[PDB]
RNA sequence: CGAAAGCUAUUUAGGUAGCGCCUCGGACGAAUACCAUUGGGGGUAGAGCACUGUUUCGGCUAGGGGGUCAUACCGACUAACCGAUGCAAACUCCGAAUACCGAUGAGUAAUAUCCGGGAGACACACGGCGGGUGCUAACGUCCGUCGUGGAGAGGGAAACAACCCAGACCGCCAGCUAAGGCCCCAAAUUCCUAGUUAAGUGGGAAACGAGGUGGGAAGGCAUAGACAGCUAGGAGGUUGGCUUAGAAGCAGCCAUCCUUUAAAGAAAGCGUAAUAGCUCACUAGUCGAGUCGGCCUGCGCGGAAGAUGUAACGG
RNA sequence: CCUCCUAAAGAGUAACGGAGGAGUACGAAGGUGCGCUCAGAACGGUCGGAAAUCGUUCAUAGAGUAUAAAGGCAAAAGCG
RNA sequence: CGCUCAACGGAUAAAAGGUACUCUGGGGAUAACAGGCUGAUACCGCCCAAGAGUUCAUAUCGACGGCGGUGUUUGGCACCUCGAUGUCGGCUCAUCUCAUCCUAGGGCUGAAGCAGGUCCUAAGGGUAUGGCUGUUCGCCAUUUAAAGAGGUACGCGAGCUGGGUUUAGAACGUCGUGAGACAGUUCGGUCCCUAUCUACCGUGGGCGUUGGAAAUUUGAGAGGAUCUGCUCCUAGUACG
RNA sequence: GCUGACGACCAUAGCACGAUGGCACCACCUGAUCCCUUCCCGAACUCAGAAGUGAAACAUCGUCGCGCCAAUGGUAGUGUGGUUUCGACCAUGUGAGAGUAGGUCAUCGUCAGCU
């Protein structure tokens, strides 16, 4: 989710990678049965128009902004509970900080982007473009967090790193998660009748060209996940690691 | 005005009262010309001794005692002035 | 199973206040009509009627009501219970002939 | 989210929920019901929360009846709005509930799984409910 | 003697004017009020679908939702109306109680009406009751209706205009009571009878939870040894079929079958990646007398965190 | 200014309460005498159908009433 | 016969504005601050358990829904004050709550250890300095055992300040024909009071204390104080 | 005994189905010169009449299939006084609607005609 915060309004963009899925307009129909203010949310508080009381000298502007972002977060939470995606917060530094003060579920926030431009008139795609660096930083953090999963498997004796070991474990359905270093390719002489993965010599003798792609296919086949770990978090000499089911 | 859902709905006018209904009830003495019922349409119909105005007003044509009865094949409500 | 005891309900035990005050004595008002004579008002103990109502054949067979003496062959016609609490509040018995 | 398809009038007078449910107080369609012991407003979000919960327990093996339909719009005034200036917009639809009314009935399912599903529905409801068997009279 | 804070109108909205309400005088004299009996019309409370809508389930089908060859005529086959069932200010097949308009009749009553002199008032408030509005929020607001205050002291509610009792002409070191009370502050029971509570509940607070405690209608089992404990077994087709990496009683979907039986579920839990393993249900044995689980009712328990000091019986 | 509800079954009764209309029309769309009965559904029938016109059977108004709504309307207040 | 005298009981045949240059009579009958009532909203807690958690609802989190507590946000009302209750922030000086940030004691843990995560108990102490901005806040830098959440007229101007807001000058953008206007900006712009009572901090006089006096004293009670880092050793041991 | 006219009453009177009636009466019926009819039509209205028929209609009788009517009891509400946890409850006086048992193929008046 992309929450776009200003002192004047709030937008909500739901995105898949580099493209926007929707913009949460007044014709979105995920907003139909809402009990909070639907997006786009105008900041039509009493002080913004001059009605009500508490004239400017009371200096309640910060508290008005904090409560407005509290209402924006109420709408965000009411839409999140139905689809539970992570959210990126976009706005001014003080705006996203006021939002983090007030957010009811601040553990679902992955990144904040404060240098994005044209937050009111800007296109939904344009904002998604400006969040790409933060979305890739989060993808890198989600790979640094897999190092601890690999260490947990290693300490529980549920991690196989030999290529033959990983082949056997993935083939008989024991592979829970596969961790492959980026671009790691290996050719080998594989015969699943005896399950012997011996190293190839020239990849011109009847061997399988991508012995590691066969591992990836088997792990995906047996209801596992494949994580492709970048070269600087995964070791060059230990380029594969499989968290087994037992 | 957060949620901004309010807004003017101008229907704040009405008409003056018309003071309709039964003016003289059953068993009462009445004199000719006295209005018995002011009504819209014939909620009550003019029986013997009772006249009906252009307003559908029922009035006594002659003195006596006003009487209400449901008569006829239509089960209509009739008002009559019995000579009593 | 199909025999129940009742007590005569006099004209001073009838009405809104009396029936409410009679139900506080764990008695259920009831009327016996039908046949070829005037209806008779009786009163049944709540615990006997509640027990008799559990038997699902009680509703589809000829019943016997012995009002301390005179005895009547009846069939239960209506049964109003409490809308919320659910206990029986009045029973209609049709005299069979 | 039950709601009438179209209404004669947008807004309604508050009214006064009083009295007992002398109608809709007996199990009429199912073989097993859940009636109310208290009165109040049963909004259309509680209809679908109690109805989704029973559906997940019967698992296409029973039939659920909803004896309660919300057909009464409840207006609400937004924040930062003075009194007057009209009557607020409609935000939701309640059904008036009186002590005695069933809210749901089941049929075609083990009496243990039906009790276990109506128990889970009462948890999402604002009423003190009870469990009632369909009878002859 | 004794109001009003209302209606109507108003460059009116905190002003004023007519009417309503007060007083004084005159006229008139029961024409007035209360109650009993009695003549009326009503569409409210309640209720109910007969109309206007709305609503759920089933049956039933012209229209619609789909699939070979097939413009081969478009072929084979997979809304309504009836019956149950709810709801509505601007729905009513119905329909009170009161209220109102009359008649007759007693008794009681410092009546009603009209005419004229003098006003004041046209900021009302709270507590009930019926509503609109609001959030069945507000010591909120706007109506209707009653009581009180206003303009009303006295007693009670600790203190507390509007709540309860009760209407102060004055004086008394007389008596009886109302509301409320009777262990002490502080007048009057450490009064009597039968119970309940163990929480200082009484003397704030809900959904919900619990094996508190009392009572009431029923039930199931039991010296053909009941409940609990302990001992032994708890099995064989079979790893039911499917699905699934695996699904072996125990992820999930479809059945609940048979056999040795005294008994043993195609399993009520724990456990395993799946198995394994530990229990349970169930049966036999030991001991010996009552016991088991639901329902309803009363009073209790937890839920229960705030700011100067106990500080949520006035003590 | 009119109609309904709020409005608590006589009248009346407020809100920046909920809903709608009016600031006209007609010398016939008035008077009278006489005469007539609608909306729909089905069946049959050239164009012609779902529905034009015709004929038949049910059909207390499910129509109409110049104009909103309410109350009325067969002796029709409806139609010649 | 002649009225959108339609503000429709019609003020004249005949009529717009500005004022921060302002002024008078009044009103807490009526707004802005603070209090009060209320608690929709907010915050906090609980109930249910779809799910996430590789398995596994309940280590941890809690979708759809339900029930409360607080006064604590944004509000509602107009009860108090308009014959005056000074606005935000800073400084100084505080006082209380506990829904606990650190330190203390515990249960569970997806608790090996080290570190944590939750929840219970606990208010005795302690709980930074700066850059930016008038800021409270917030971001950031560097620390710290920790840099708590709140009430106190959003504590505290007869204690200080006066940066912002909010007088009169001037300008820009914008709106207006204009006088002028702007929860738009910008430069500038008088903060009085010798303390009577209560309170508090100190320091005396009087009388009393069963004759008076000089000393020494007991202690009903009251206040103060209560924080914590790091290094070594145990021991590179337990655990891994 | 039956028929017709006009009334009372307005479903316990209606609907439906079946049966009975032609001496009078009624109704269909014949004809369209005449009076009078048709935005065309002797259909209706109107006239002149008596060959046919009770077929329709109408009247009467029968029934419970529908409709209608409808208790007793209970419930809801409610005036007054009191209490309340605001839902209600107590005293007293009232008292429905729905539904049930049940009832229903009306009941009378004036006048005339055949018998």
């Amino acid at each position: 989710y992309t929450v776009v915060l200003t002192r004047d309004k709030a937008r909500l963009i739901e995105a898949a990678n580099d493209r926007v899925v929707a913009e949460f307009d007044t014709d979105n129909a995920k907003q139909n049965n809402m009990e909070g203010i639907p997006f786009p949310i105008d900041n039509n508080g009493l002080y913004t128009t001059g009605d009500g009381g508490s004239d400017r000298s009371a200096n309640n502007e910060n508290s008005y902004l904090k409560e407005f972002f509290n209402q924006v977060d109420k709408s965000v939470q009411e839409l999140w509970g139905e689809h539970k995606m992570p959210l990126v917060i976009v706005g001014d530094v003080r705006n996203i900080s006021y939002y983090k003060e007030v957010c009811d579920r601040p553990e679902n926030i992955i990144a904040t982007v404060s240098n994005l431009t044209e937050l009111e008139d800007g296109n939904a795609q344009r904002i998604i473009d400006g969040v790409q660096d933060a979305v890739e930083g989060y993808r890198t953090s989600l790979h640094e967090a897999a190092l601890g999963e690999i260490d947990k498997a290693r300490g529980a004796n549920a991690l196989s790193t030999d290529l033959q070991d990983v082949y056997r474990a993935a083939f008989q359905g024991a592979g829970e998660t596969l961790y492959v270093r980026r671009g790691y390719i290996q050719a080998a002489k594989v015969d699943e009748d005896a399950q012997t993965l011996t190293m190839a010599d020239a990849a011109a003798d009847g061997v399988t060209d991508d012995a590691v792609g066969l591992i990836i296919e088997h792990v995906i086949n047996n209801g596992g996940k494949a994580v492709f770990m970048p070269q600087e978090m995964m070791s060059a000499d230990q380029p594969i690691a499989l968290v087994t089911r037992y | 005005a957060h949620k901004k859902a309010a807004g003017s709905s101008r229907n704040g006018r009405d008409s003056n009262p018309k003071m309709l209904g039964v003016k003289i009830f059953g068993g009462q003495a009445i004199v000719a010309g006295n209005i018995i019922v002011r009504q819209r349409g014939t909620e009550f119909h003019a029986g013997a001794g009772v006249g009906m105005g252009r307003d559908h007003t029922l009035f006594a044509l002659n003195d006596g005692v006003v009487k209400f009865a449901t008569k006829g094949k239509f089960n209509r409500r009739y008002v009559m002035v019995e000579e009593a | 199973h199909f025999a129940l005891n009742a007590v005569d309900r006099s004209a001073e035990l009838q009405g809104k206040g009396a029936s409410r005050r009679l139900r506080k004595q764990n008695l259920v008002p009831a009327i016996i009509y039908g046949g070829n004579e005037e209806p008779a008002s009786i009163s049944i103990k709540i615990n006997e009627l509640v027990k008799a109502l559990e038997f699902e054949a009680f509703f589809s067979h000829i019943l016997t009501i012995t009002v301390d003496g005179v005895e009547e062959q009846a069939v239960i016609k209506a049964l109003q219970r409490h809308p919320a609490k659910g206990f029986p509040m009045h029973a209609d018995f049709q005299r069979i002939v | 989210m039950l709601q009438p398809k179209r209404t004669k009038f947008r807004k309604m007078h508050k009214g006064r929920n009083t009295g007992l449910a002398h109608r809709g107080s007996t199990v009429a369609f199912g073989q097993f019901g859940l009636k109310s012991l208290t009165r109040g407003r049963m909004t259309a979000r509680q209809i679908e929360a109690a109805r989704r919960t029973i559906t997940r327990k019967i698992k296409r093996g029973g039939k659920i009846w909803i004896r309660v339909f919300p057909d009464k719009p409840i207006s609400n005034k937004p924040l930062e709005v003075r009194m007057g200036k009209g009557k607020g917009p409609v935000e939701y639809w309640v059904c008036e509930i009186k002590p005695g009314k069933m809210l749901y009935e089941l049929e075609g399912i083990s009496e243990e799984l039906a009790r276990e599903a109506l128990t889970l529905a009462a948890a999402k409801l604002p009423f003190k409910t009870t469990i009632v068997k369909r009878t002859i009279m």
